[PDB]
């Protein structure tokens, strides 16, 4: 696997120019990354983004970042997403594609507007080898879902991120910061967010709403599979005692991907607005320092 | 109950046991002198010794003067001020920094 | 009969326990290699004090319905445990608090229980869960006699803690987890029939179908009814001495209700008492503020005989717990907040599913490796 992910300063700026110019509403935006690993740390010096619509646009630009002697070897690929919601099967399908060309990749999943009320998000999660057991084998059935035991704190593993630049950089950081304007950093410690609040637990409603569908019709699976079975042994009871005196389709369960899908996107809710919980609350607490001399 | 006629001015007096044992009269009314402290911040003179079992004004300033009692004239007696038993568990209980940063470390 | 050989078979080990643990066992060798080589059950030594006070229960009552002074295993269990208990150089176990839960234990089947802060001070060892439903209803219900009743809300919220995440794995409570965990909660439901209406413990606590069962309960207390002081009696009536088997029952001269006499006569007339408070406490303030007027005409609305009705009015008002001080010139009463609590149990129930989500990952993280 890859124990440590690290940047350069130049992927994480270009992956805000993406956001900045390119979609502004609501945009999935995507690219790719790019760099070296050096032995247990993904060193991360570039990107290149793709527009909202493929390999040929890919690997044209691969001679081109090879023209100017920079890094040009594929690693993984980057994605914005809405507030915490960026599971679906369609980037684990575009990430096991990255897995296997390269046995390490990765997503960066960036969330702009988690940047905008407060810390900064990026998802940097690799591929758990045992959900990466599964796809090889290509069996998504649930009779080896149980030996090939995959349960969701094993669904993404995260890969924490070390920032690295030059000293240039630490030059330009330094000739940056007298030369500017004096922008405040004020935007962390905001103390009103509740539609942030609400949007995180009502895009969390639906997908525990959807939850409450899929174990409905569970119990439905298991209502046409009581009976049958039972009707069944009453046949076996039938026809048993038919000869003695003489002398069908079994249904498919719910298919078994997507209950594992919900569970780790309600995974995706339950760690972060509970991080939101105490950041929110550590400026109430403050706050009530704040008041605290004023009679 | 603090029933006191029976106790002071209808008792059996036929046992000298209650003599037997020494200042039963003082130990008893250091009971009630104490109960009656949470019960008043105004009572007469009259009333009050009536209650207390028919002691005078002779003895009356002088077990007053024993236990924070001041004769505020015609007829009140001083114990205490208003303010400490309206007792508020207030409604302004708070949760403190320290109380909820348990979970606060785990969840972050 | 078929019960002499029970204590018999316990009793001839609980001979030894002030023998051998008390004189001796210092410096003994032999006996611990023997436990640690042949048995095949490790929890032998908090079984050989806990279900002797079990056994000991149940010959109790058998011995002194057949010997009233000087009973056997009230001197096997009374005479001889609790100086051999604690006092020698350091028994490094599980036995610290369980100790003293007997010695105090054997202090509380006879009533005499004055001990509370003395044995608080002394224990520097870890607690035992066993330990710790006993003693918070072994000093609860000597602070339900000793009236601290102020307390008595932080002496039985403390019992109530609730987590179980249960650990049978053979049957180690001894018997006791559902019928104490039954008892803890009744008499804090009967503080609340007593104490009227203070506890606002309950409250938060359980559901309210249990505390209406009770409710039918303490609107009896409130004017009129005599069977409140019988409903208080007879419902702490197996948790006074908790008697559990007669032997002989031969009722010609009876010879063990003598011993019933003792303690159930006189803890009776006492319970009479309990509900003369709520009889203090059977106006609950609706009007708190008046002057000199409507203190008599608080005098004549309560009841008649209104002048003087000062003499038992002060019998009406004085019982343990009464704070207003009257005017005279403007005739001010004063009034005491009944006021609200706010909800600590969101905190709490965080640390509720936040040990519960980790458990049910600990327990079958096992269970992943244990099968697969």
């Amino acid at each position: 696997a890859v124990k440590q992910v690290q940047i350069d300063g130049l992927v994480v700026l270009k992956i805000i120019k993406h956001y900045q110019e390119e979609g502004q509403g609501t945009e999935v935006v995507q690219g790719v990354l790019l760099g070296l690993v050096v032995e247990d740390r993904l060193e991360i010096t570039n990107c290149f983004p793709f527009p909202q619509h493929e390999v040929q646009y890919q690997m044209e630009m691969m001679r081109s970042l090879r023209h100017v002697n920079i890094d040009h070897l594929h690693v993984g690929w980057y994605q914005s997403t809405y507030y915490g919601s960026f599971v679906t099967r369609a980037l684990l399908d575009s990430q096991f594609s990255y897995q296997h060309a390269i046995e390490e990749s990765v997503v960066l999943i960036y969330d702009p507007i988690k940047t905008a009320q407060g810390s900064l998000s990026l998802k940097a999660y690799r591929l758990t080898p045992k959900l990466m057991e599964v796809c090889k084998e290509k069996d998504f059935s649930p009779e080896a879902l149980k030996k090939a035991n995959i349960t969701f704190e094993y669904m993404f593993e995260e890969v924490p991120i070390v920032i690295k630049n030059s000293h240039l950089i630490n030059v330009l950081m330094w000739e940056l910061e007298k030369k500017s304007a004096v922008a405040d950093k004020h935007e962390l410690l905001s103390l009103a967010s509740s539609n942030h609040l609400g949007k995180n637990l009502q895009l969390l409603m639906d997908r525990v709403d959807e939850m409450s569908q899929d174990i409905v019709k569970y119990n439905t699976y298991m209502r046409n599979t009581s009976k049958q079975q039972q009707q069944k042994h009453q046949y076996q009871q039938r026809r048993q005692q038919e000869n003695m005196q003489r002398q069908f389709k079994p249904p498919q369960p719910p298919a078994r991907m997507d209950s594992l899908l919900i569970a780790g996107q309600i995974n995706t809710y339950c760690q972060n607005i509970k991080e939101f919980t105490a950041q929110n609350l550590g400026k109430l607490f403050m706050a009530q320092a704040l008041q605290e001399y004023n009679n | 109950t603090c029933h006191f006629q029976a106790f002071w001015q209808a008792l059996d007096e036929n046992m000298d046991l209650l003599e037997g044992i020494t200042g039963f009269e003082d130990s008893v009314r250091k009971f009630i002198c104490h109960v009656v402290g949470i019960t008043y911040q105004h009572i007469d003179r009259w009333l009050l010794a009536e209650m207390l079992g028919d002691l005078s004004d002779s003895q009356l300033k002088v077990w007053m003067s024993k236990y924070g009692w001041s004769a505020d004239e015609s007829g009140q007696i001083f114990i205490c001020s208003q303010e400490e038993s309206i007792k508020p568990k207030n409604i302004v209980e708070k949760i403190d920094f320290d109380s909820v940063s348990s979970i606060m470390a785990s969840s972050q | 009969q078929w019960l002499w050989d029970i204590i018999d078979e316990f009793i001839y080990q609980f001979q030894s326990f002030s023998q051998y643990r008390c004189k001796t066992a210092k410096k003994s060798e032999e006996e611990i290699d023997f436990l640690r080589s042949n048995p095949k059950i490790w929890n032998v030594h908090s079984v050989l004090n806990v279900l002797h006070s079990l056994v000991d229960k149940s010959n109790i009552n058998r011995q002194l319905e057949v010997y009233t002074s000087g009973g056997d295993p009230e001197s096997v269990a009374g005479e001889y445990g609790r100086h051999s208990l604690y006092k020698m150089l350091g028994y490094f176990s599980l036995v610290g608090l369980l100790r003293l839960h007997s010695l105090l234990g054997d202090y509380y089947q006879a009533i005499k229980v004055l001990e509370n802060i003395e044995l608080n001070k002394k224990s520097m060892y870890s607690r035992v869960p066993e330990c710790q439903v006993t003693t918070y209803y072994y000093v609860g219900f000597a602070y339900l006699m000793m009236r601290r009743y102020q307390d008595a809300i932080r002496v039985f919220a403390n019992i109530l803690l609730y987590i179980q995440r249960t650990k049978s794995m053979f049957q180690r409570t001894t018997y006791k987890y559902e019928m104490i965990n039954k008892q803890n909660e009744q008499m804090h439901a009967l503080l609340a029939i007593a104490l009227t209406m203070y506890p606002m413990r309950i409250d938060e606590s359980i559901h309210l179908q249990l505390r209406e069962k009770y409710g039918d309960k303490m609107l009896r207390m409130q004017k009129g009814d005599p069977q409140v002081y019988e409903e208080l009696f007879s419902y702490s009536c197996p948790k006074f001495l908790s008697p559990v088997v007669p032997n002989y029952d031969n009722v010609h001269p009876n010879y063990h209700k003598e011993p019933f006499l003792q303690q159930l006569k006189v803890f009776s007339d006492e319970v009479q008492q309990q509900a003369q408070l709520s009889t203090i406490r059977s106006f609950l303030k609706l009007y708190t503020t008046m002057p000199v007027a409507k203190l008599a005409g608080f005098l004549d609305l309560t009841e008649q005989e209104f002048r003087i009705q000062l003499l038992v009015f002060k019998h009406k008002m004085k019982n343990l717990v009464w704070t207003s001080g009257i005017s005279a010139l403007d005739g001010e009463f004063q009034s005491a907040s009944e006021v609200d609590f706010y909800i600590d149990k969101d905190m709490i129930h965080i640390a509720d599913t936040k040990v519960a989500r980790r458990y049910g990952d600990f327990f079958i993280r096992q269970i992943h490796k244990f099968e697969e």
